[PDB]
């Protein structure tokens, strides 16, 4: 309710499903970590530019 | 004091003489004996009722809305007996008073007391409606000698800037009031409350009196102060920096 008018808005969630771990190919854990980091702030700053 | 009593029941003719009589006794006593008088008629409605009267046993042709073609001329010599005159000390001041049909503003009676006389006051319904005593609304009324009626000397120098400002003030609240209404709180700024807060303040404090509350000059102009205390100085436009280093802090 920015104004008399109401305008649709949405809201991040973490619903906390259990990431696929990566520990066979390399044991590439702590670069996948990162890259899941990365996407995971990417998503929350989308949901508010969305 | 003298008081000069007209009944309803008393018969229509003598309503028109008795402003004649209390016009003659006030000139007697400001121009024989030197003295200052403040004469007030009422509910001149009725005069103009009677003058209607007259004229149609006279059997004369009626003019617009009835009234006699030379009413305009009667209400002239009526009203003017006033002023100062020079080579006297004394004078007089006339306080009519007169009802309005219908609330019709444009009413022959007011429009012909409109080119005789000087400024306008008012009281408002709504202001009634809302327990505020006594209700005279401020906007709309005016005044052609404020000019110069008050000025430095003749009393402190912070009487007209104190008007406009408050004037000034009192306008934007009510507008600032209007917005509230039409957005909502949410919308408001910190100076949107200072606003609301001077408007019912004001509206709390100045326009209400009390019937018997007898506030001087010097008083009133201490309570504006009081009210416009609420805003910061530099919001405070209308004053002159020159009396806000002064006034403003105290």
């Amino acid at each position: 309710n920015v104004a008399g008018v109401t305008l649709p808005v949405f809201e991040h969630y973490h619903e906390g499903t259990d990431s696929y771990e990566l520990t066979g190919l390399a044991r590439g854990g702590e670069q996948l970590a990162k890259l899941k980091r990365n996407y995971a702030k990417a998503v929350e700053l989308l949901v508010e530019l969305a | 004091v003298c008081l000069f009593l007209n009944l309803a029941n008393d018969p229509t003719i003598e309503r028109i003489i008795t402003p004649r009589l209390a016009l003659t006794t006030a000139e007697f006593l400001a121009y024989q004996c030197e003295k200052h008088v403040l004469v007030i008629l009422t509910d001149m409605s009725s005069y103009a009722e009677a003058l209607r009267e007259v004229s149609a046993a006279r059997e004369e042709v009626p003019g617009r809305r009835g009234f006699p073609g030379y009413m305009y001329t009667d209400l002239a010599t009526i009203y003017e007996r006033a002023g100062r005159v020079e080579g006297r000390n004394g004078s007089i001041t006339q306080i009519p008073i007169l009802t309005m049909p219908n609330d019709d503003i444009t009413h022959p009676i007011p429009d012909l007391t409109g080119y005789i006389t000087e400024g306008q006051i008012y009281v408002d319904r709504q202001l009634h409606n809302r327990q505020i005593y006594p209700p005279i609304n401020v906007l709309p009324s005016l005044s052609r000698l404020m000019k110069s009626a008050i000025g430095e000397g003749m009393t402190r120098k912070d009487h007209a800037d104190v008007s406009n400002q408050l004037y000034a003030c009192y306008a934007i609240g009510k507008d600032v009031q209007a917005m509230k209404a039409v957005v909502g709180e949410e919308a408001l700024t910190s100076d949107d409350l200072l606003y609301l807060e001077f408007l019912q303040k004001f509206e709390k404090n100045f326009i209400t009196q009390g019937p018997y509350e007898n506030r001087t000059v010097y008083e009133t102009l201490d309570i504006g102060w009081q009210l416009l205390r609420i805003f910061p100085k530099e919001m405070l436009k209308r004053i002159p920096q020159s009396t806000l280093s002064e006034f403003y802090p105290r």
